[PDB]
């Protein structure tokens, strides 16, 4: 913990709110003019918690919420989650009358305490039911995304998330009225028959160096899955996959160059880093046990 | 609406007719093919076949296939289904009826008496267990003698009598005149028990013949009331009680050399389940959104526990299909459609 930095670090500037700067970025308006814009969403670490543990304690039912943050460039930052007190059946939610007025009362109560962002989007559990926008969920983004613009419809399964050990989050946004634009058929599968209407997002983790050094002393047993992680194993079909998606984008910018090799650069650079990082484990454990008593 | 054509399709002697009566069913079916409710129709005209053809004829066999042709086009061949399968069932008892005559003039030809058997099939018709009744020695011979037959001709059936849908005739000797009885099969046995004795009281009626206290009862109120002179007794409408003393008096002076007695044929006496198969189809969706028919009824039947019938599911299906929450080009699957 020591022999480096302790003071602001470089991964609390993202926790920084300026008012300034969103006032300017709200009054842009960049996002009417490219509709591809939003591609990026990154969310706290509280937030997907708070969301996690929501939507596993509804047990079979559906339930939903807001979720607060901010925009900034090409990017949607979401901070923080707070539930609503719905009352959904096992398909179906509806937020009648008392989750507006939770809404609006907690929204003025986060701002008294000091919660200086404002609201970015709504999110809502689907309960074993996969990840994708029904024909409900699209109605409902296209009608907050005509008005409030900076928004985001973020999908979380509690069901299979547990099931599986890993969270289900989907973050979407809708198209508006009248945009149309052995390989598996689950890219059109897996969404619903408004597939061509919304568009998905890539979603991203962030979390403070305060976070990161009170998680570091969350459990002390981790430390034998490390020494014994065996790694480079646990991920090759992982590693053969971007290998494949590689060549692909190699190929699609050698056609473009007769920018995009540098997402092609980054993409290899990834890999490559990958690989380099599990080689550099497994020397060094066999650095440490295989190297005494020789 | 179904008794019209019942009756329009009925024997009536004079009602007999030519191709306009094809026009006329065609008419028919033009007035019903814009009706909704189409079930209770087919229940209805269901019960008017197996009345029609379990008991006495029709007018004739032509305009019924012609009938059942002709609602088979418009609905679908599984929609129909059992009304094919009482015509093929009559179609197969006249054969086997003729097999049976020609095996019977073939071996030890005696012929006591003249069987007709109208071997029907257990699931289309609606069936009913008979009573169990003993059957007087002079018919069981010739039940022997079809039994046997029908089991070398056909392996493993079984047959399932019903001694309560069927009619017989009695050559009667009371005086001068062979007045022909047409009788049911209760007032034949009825009659041929007390052939051997006279004066048999009610309960020698119940331990001889074994016939149910209510059938027996409906079948001794005929035989008499009726003109005042097939029995003349004391009280009138319906007095029977046991230990009563009837005997059948010693003269028959009907006035016609055809006698049928046989009257009893005229003078005869889910909000909460469709809420939850609504809520299972929902439940099925939202999850595999294309969905073939059999695998969603498949999936539904596993998610209950309760049976349930497959009608319920093919109208809650259609119900909330209707409702736009899904939508149908294979026409034996479903998307979601929210």
């Amino acid at each position: 913990l020591a022999n480096n930095m302790q003071e602001a670090q470089s991964i609390d500037e993202i926790y920084k709110y300026d008012k300034k700067q969103q006032q300017e970025i709200l009054a842009a308006k960049p996002w009417t003019k490219d509709h591809h814009y939003f591609k990026y969403c990154k969310i706290s670490a509280l937030a997907l918690l708070k969301m996690v543990m929501h939507a596993r304690s509804g047990g079979n039912l559906a339930v939903m919420g807001l979720m607060l943050g901010k925009v900034d460039g090409e990017t949607m930052i979401i901070m923080d989650s707070f539930a609503l007190p719905v009352e959904g059946t096992e398909t179906r939610v509806n937020a009648q009358a008392a989750a507006y007025e939770y809404m609006a009362a907690y929204i003025e109560n986060a701002k008294q305490v000091g919660r200086l962002e404002n609201a970015i989007g709504w999110y809502h559990s689907h309960p074993g039911y996969g990840c994708w926008l029904s024909g409900i969920n699209v109605s409902t983004q296209m009608l907050n995304q005509q008005f409030q613009e900076p928004f985001v419809a973020v999908v979380i399964d509690p069901t299979r998330t547990i099931s599986a050990g890993k969270v289900n989050l989907g973050a979407f946004r809708t198209y508006p009225k009248g945009y149309k634009p052995t390989i598996p058929l689950n890219k059109i599968e897996d969404f619903g028959v408004h597939c061509k209407q919304y568009y998905a997002l890539e979603v991203s983790y962030f979390k403070s160096s305060l976070d990161r050094k009170l998680l570091e002393l969350l459990w002390n047993k981790y430390w034998v899955n490390t020494l014994s992680s065996s790694s480079l194993l646990t991920n090759a079909d992982y590693t053969t996959g971007q290998v494949f998606d590689l060549s692909e984008k190699l190929e699609q910018s050698e056609a473009q160059l007769g920018d995009k090799l540098a997402k092609a650069t980054r993409d290899s650079c990834k890999t490559t880093i990958e690989a380099i990082h599990g080689l550099m484990s497994q020397v060094i454990k066999d650095k440490l046990f295989n190297q005494i008593n020789i | 609406i179904a008794k019209h054509v019942d009756s329009k399709l009925r024997a009536g002697n004079k009602e007999a007719t030519d191709e306009e009566l094809e026009r006329t069913l065609d008419k028919i079916m033009i007035l019903f093919r814009f009706i909704h409710g189409k079930d209770v129709f087919e229940a209805f005209y269901k019960k008017d076949l197996a009345k029609r053809l379990l008991v006495g004829k029709s007018a004739s066999v032509d305009a019924e296939k012609s009938m059942l042709s002709k609602l088979k086009h418009e609905c679908g061949a599984a929609f129909t289904s059992k009304l094919e399968g009482m015509f093929k069932d009559m179609e197969l008892s006249k054969d086997i009826m003729v097999h049976f005559k020609q095996h019977m003039q073939n071996q030890s030809d005696s012929g006591p008496i003249d069987l007709t058997v109208n071997i029907l099939t257990m699931g289309y018709w609606p069936t009913y267990t008979p009573m169990e009744v003993h059957l007087t020695p002079e018919m069981i011979k010739l039940q022997e003698v079809f039994k046997a037959f029908y089991l070398g001709k056909h392996s493993g059936r079984k047959l399932q009598w019903q001694t309560t849908l069927g009619h017989a005739v009695l050559k009667a000797e009371f005086k001068e005149g062979k007045k022909e009885f047409q009788v049911s099969l209760f007032q034949t046995l009825v009659l041929l028990m007390f052939n051997e004795g006279d004066g048999f009281s009610f309960e020698e009626i119940k331990m001889a013949t074994g016939i149910e206290d209510s059938e027996l009862r409906r079948t001794l109120q005929s035989l008499a009331c009726g003109k005042a002179r097939v029995l003349i007794k004391s009280p009138k409408g319906k007095e029977v009680e046991d230990g009563d003393k009837f005997i059948f008096n010693g003269e028959f002076k009907h006035k016609l050399f055809r006698i049928k007695i046989n009257q009893i044929q005229m003078k005869e006496t889910f909000q909460d389940r469709q809420y939850q198969i609504d809520a299972a189809i929902v439940r099925i969706m939202k999850m595999r959104k294309t969905l073939g028919h059999n695998l969603l009824v498949s999936e539904l039947y596993n998610q209950l526990k309760f049976p349930v019938k497959p009608g319920d599911l093919k109208k809650r299906i259609e119900s909330l299909i209707d409702r736009d929450y899904m939508e149908r080009d294979n026409p034996n699957q479903y998307h979601y459609v929210a």
